[PDB]
């Protein structure tokens, strides 16, 4: 019962105009025998080298980037250009896109490791609109500026919605449109109680 | 099997107060105010001290999950300063690392 | 200073707008808001699901021992020792059979 | 005036992982992705091929018997979203009342002794069973033969 | 005197690797750590829950290739992927291991509802990084 | 000579001016059916050739998550709206419409609007509780001076 | 490959819909890790990969966070004698610009698959729209 023996490294197989790309096609871990480079690592003792790849956990504890190299990423968005849209050009600038799109909706993603993909802080959405963009009347601003309180910053003249009530972000993302339009209504409407100010 | 038997009766405390936690959050939530007629206070006051006693979650002790020790427990791990310190001290955990400074 | 009633009843139109209370309460009828807009400590994942289930892993693990699949070297190191206990005589008695009847 | 926006894209959930893949070619130096990547472990000759790939699915089906075998220790499940295919399955019926509604869930099940059993039975006690009902019960007879299904177990 | 994982000194016959040799006041300066993921970072939860699961993931594989490992496992975490890096002696058949890397994948993945993926590098015998 | 596509033909057929009248589904998949699909997947059943495809057929089994990551992803409370969250006001209607009663109420359903951890049938349950609650209690709330229902 | 390569690779169907497409101003990606190095090697990755998609970023590194406790070393009693930890994480910031909704996609997608083990990312989109249609004229 002969014990079985390993073959040679593959690296010896390699050329050197290989396509490496093909050889790390995706994340995977630290393989001595296919990383064809003189790699060490380790705090060396005294009179003694760094340690040798093959047998290495320290190389294999790194997050390595052989999957992501200068001439795969060039190769994977040239494939990734189709799917980009155009931005228009026109919004060449921060204040054009005030002019046009006055509403800013804040929304945050999470990316993490484990087996539930649930954040609770991914329900939270913010509007922010400058008082400036909506059509408002000397009366009506006054009445928008008191009802929101602390929302609206005298400063930059922007009003601040923030709302998580809601479990969904669809849900809190439509409140916050709608909190915008009752304000915004109820600032133009009158009523006899406001003339004894 | 669980480590000790103290951490099986702390866990049946965790299930029975999950069981009763809405029936619990109604009745308290009639004596906390003072919106409502004493005399139905006074009568929820009962009802919530009828319920079984293990439903009731101050009677919940955080032990460590590893040990069942009940002080020297970290909160974010769930585990007890000796075994935090095993685990840390052997590169086991991730970003835990020795404070120098 | 004062609260004046365009002060007030602005007051009450904004709380009506942003679905907050409408009327005067007292802090502690505020308190069954508090109570019904946050998750009871006993329906949070980490308080019921403080432990694992340690009666899954004890078991599984012993399944897969006695399907030759896992090595229990401290579970060797125990049944061994209970192998050489009982043959010096030292073993367990039967229940009901003990040293006092 | 009016700023003209873009017509989004749409794709599929996999398209980018697609297009990723078309970059990427064979490596020649590199025995199948299947084999593992290490020089003990690469298949020298074809039969070690076949023989590592049938110890691999041996090793599979020795987790997936102790799955279907000790399912309550594969019921917690802490995945969301929720993975169905990471769940124990259930291949035995579980309606005991002899109805055409219980012969139904044989039927889907794919037992064919006893779905005929039962279907026996309903005759027996004269209950009513629909024409398709009745022809489910033969598609899976007909098919199968008269003979349960072909499975490895010990 | 500090007992905590630090192996001591003989008499120059007993040989340890990199990762023993280095006292834990050498982490994250010479030796970096063995679970890689994000729930120690700043404000990340489901710590307790990655802890728990590696400590039991290192029981199970020393179980499972019993004698057959070099040195300590190495855990890598990206999305719901669990990755597992053993170094493991080349004592078993090659189809021996085939055999429990496919057992040790489907089993772990049925039991934490997760993608996991075994890695081994095979040694020919333990690698000593110098003898104490 | 030997042309693939010209000379004569059977000609027992004739050219499909309708073409698949009947659907596809003329009845719910049967078991030939089911199985003859499967044993088409396994034609063109080849190993996985790269990490790319191992993950390719985890997303398209549900294994592995979908990018960009979204949190709430097969996460819908029951297709609500933020209505039905916010304004809870409507299934108050049974309770006494002014008096202490309604004061508490309007408390308890002001909570429950905040509520992300909550789904609407949950929290009709909350308010479908005190409602049966006050109505066991109608003979104290009588002393009190308060009618309920 | 020498000889031997691919005719007509098969490539992904991407179908133009006829919704409009949204409009992100701003979309902060703060990533957070244990390891300096790691974030200096995905902040290549990241900044190399937009610029071949035609996407303008910029990059900065917030102030790092470094969380120390102390625990009690010995198993039984010897107050005094402590042992410390702390755990550091750093930051890397990815403010990108006039993104399309498409092009926010196709791009977070292929860079968080693409996220080291031990990296945690927080995107941060932000949406510019038009104003409600009801709110731009005002009704009684
Ligand atoms: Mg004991
Ligand atoms: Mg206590």
């Amino acid at each position: 019962p002969m014990r079985r023996k390993a073959l040679p490294p593959r690296t010896e197989k390699m050329d050197t105009d290989q396509d490496w790309p093909s050889v790390y096609p995706t994340a995977a871990p630290f393989k001595p025998s296919a990383v064809p480079l003189p790699v060490r690592m380790g705090y060396p003792v005294k009179k003694g080298v760094p340690m040798a790849k093959e047998g290495n956990l320290e190389l294999l504890k790194i997050p390595n980037f052989l999957h992501l190299t200068p001439v795969a990423i060039k190769r994977h968005c040239a494939a990734l250009k189709d799917f980009c849209t155009e931005w228009p050009a026109a919004l060449d600038s921060d204040e054009k896109c005030e002019e046009h799109f006055p509403v800013e909706i804040d929304t945050a993603d999470y990316v993490s490791s484990g087996p539930s993909i649930r954040n609770p802080k991914a329900r939270a959405v913010t509007l922010r609109v400058k008082l400036s963009s909506l059509n408002l009347d000397n009366h009506a601003k006054k009445k928008l500026i008191k009802l929101v309180g602390e929302r609206y910053c005298k400063a930059t003249d922007v009003l601040t919605i923030t709302t998580d009530r809601c479990p969904l972000k669809r849900q809190n993302y439509d409140y916050a449109v709608y909190l915008l339009t009752v304000l915004y209504h109820e600032s133009w409407k009158t009523e006899d109680w406001e003339n004894s100010k | 099997y669980y480590v000790d038997w103290r951490m099986l009766r702390d866990l049946k405390r965790r299930k029975m107060a999950y069981e009763y936690a809405d029936e619990r959050l109604r009745i308290n939530s009639l004596r906390k105010n003072t919106i409502l007629p004493k005399d139905l206070q006074e009568m929820a006051g009962d009802e919530i001290a009828a319920l079984p006693r293990d439903s009731c979650p101050v009677r919940i002790r955080n032990r460590c999950v590893m040990t069942s020790r009940p002080r020297g427990v970290k909160r974010r791990w769930r585990l007890s300063r000796i075994v935090f310190r095993h685990l840390a001290d052997h590169g086991l955990l991730s970003g835990v690392q020795r404070a120098i400074w | 200073s004062p609260l004046s009633e365009y002060a007030l009843r602005m007051s009450r139109l904004s709380a009506r707008i942003f679905g907050e209370v409408a009327r005067s309460t007292d802090s502690k009828s505020m308190k069954v808001v508090s109570l019904f807009s946050e998750q009871p400590l006993a329906k949070k994942k980490e308080t019921y699901d403080w432990y694992p289930n340690h009666n899954t892993y004890f078991a599984l693990m012993g399944n897969l021992r006695f399907l030759g699949l896992y090595r229990d070297e401290h579970q060797d190191f125990k049944d061994e020792q209970r192998r050489l206990k009982k043959l010096r005589g030292k073993g367990k008695p039967r229940k009901g059979e003990g040293k006092r009847a | 005036e009016e700023i003209v926006i873009p017509k989004k894209k749409t794709w599929d959930k996999v398209a980018v992982l697609q297009a990723l893949a078309s970059t990427v070619n064979r490596d020649p130096t590199a025995a199948p992705y299947v084999f593992h990547d290490d020089p003990y472990l690469i298949p020298t000759s074809a039969l070690e091929s076949r023989s590592f790939l049938l110890a691999k699915k041996s090793g599979e089906t020795a987790a997936k018997f102790i799955i279907n075998s000790y399912p309550k220790y594969f019921q917690k499940d802490i995945a969301e979203p929720h993975i169905p295919c990471l769940m124990p399955e259930y291949f035995e019926p579980q309606i005991e009342d002899v109805s055409e509604a219980a012969l139904e869930e044989r039927i889907r099940l794919r037992k064919v002794r006893a779905s005929v059993d039962m279907f026996d039975q309903l005759l027996q006690a004269g209950t009513t069973v629909s024409l398709e009902t009745t022809n489910s019960l033969l598609d899976l007879l007909c098919y199968y033969g008269d003979q349960e299904p072909p499975a490895d177990y010990p | 005197k500090n007992r905590a994982a630090r192996v001591r000194v003989a008499k120059g016959n007993k040989p340890v690797s990199y990762e023993e040799a280095h006292a834990p006041h050498y982490i994250a300066h010479r030796k970096g750590w063995l679970s890689l993921h994000t729930g120690n970072l700043d404000g990340e939860d489901h710590a307790a829950e990655r802890t728990l699961e590696d400590v039991f993931l290192r029981k199970f594989m020393m179980g499972t290739f019993p004698g057959c490992l070099a040195d300590q496992i190495v855990l890598k975490r990206r999305a719901n992927q669990v990755d597992i890096c053993a170094l493991v002696l080349r004592q078993l058949p090659a189809h021996k291991f085939y055999f429990l890397v496919g057992y040790s994948e489907t089993l772990l993945s049925h039991f934490y509802k997760c993608p996991v993926r075994l890695h081994l590098q095979t040694v020919p015998s333990k690698v000593v990084y110098k003898y104490i | 000579r030997k042309y693939l596509f010209k000379g004569k033909r059977l000609s027992i057929f004739a050219d499909k001016a309708f073409a698949d009248e009947p659907p596809e589904p003329e009845a719910s998949p049967s078991l030939w059916e089911i199985e003859f699909a499967k044993q088409l997947a396994s034609v063109a059943d080849q190993p996985f050739e790269n990490g790319f495809e191992e993950m390719i057929q985890w997303t398209k089994e549900g294994k592995l998550w979908e990018f960009p990551v979204n949190n709430e992803a097969g996460l819908d409370d029951d297709g609500s709206e933020f209505h039905e969250h916010i304004f809870l006001d409507k299934y108050l209607e049974d309770f006494p419409k002014q008096g202490p009663i309604r004061l508490f109420m309007e408390l308890v359903t002001c909570g429950l609007s905040k509520n992300p951890y909550l789904s609407v049938k949950q929290k009709v349950e909350h308010i479908e509780w005190f409602r049966n609650y006050f109505n066991e209690k109608r003979d104290i709330l009588k002393e009190n001076n308060i009618a309920f229902t | 490959l020498h000889v031997d390569v691919p005719k007509d690779v098969t490539r992904p169907t991407i179908t133009t819909s006829d919704e409009p497409d949204t409009l992100y101003k701003r979309l902060s990606i703060l990533v957070k890790a244990h390891d300096r190095a790691v974030l200096d090697s995905y902040e290549y990755f990241a900044v190399l990969a937009a610029k071949e998609l035609g996407i303008s970023i910029k990059v900065h590194e917030p102030p790092r966070k470094i969380e120390r406790f102390t625990l009690l070393k010995s198993v039984h009693i010897f107050k005094k004698h402590r042992v410390q930890y702390e755990m550091r994480t750093l930051y890397r910031c990815l403010e990108l610009k006039h993104l399309t909704g498409s092009t926010a996609s196709v791009y977070l997608e292929y860079i968080q698959r693409n996220l080291p083990e031990g990296v945690a990312m927080e995107v941060t989109k932000t949406q510019i729209q038009q104003l409600p249609e009801h709110i731009k004229e005002p009704m009684w």
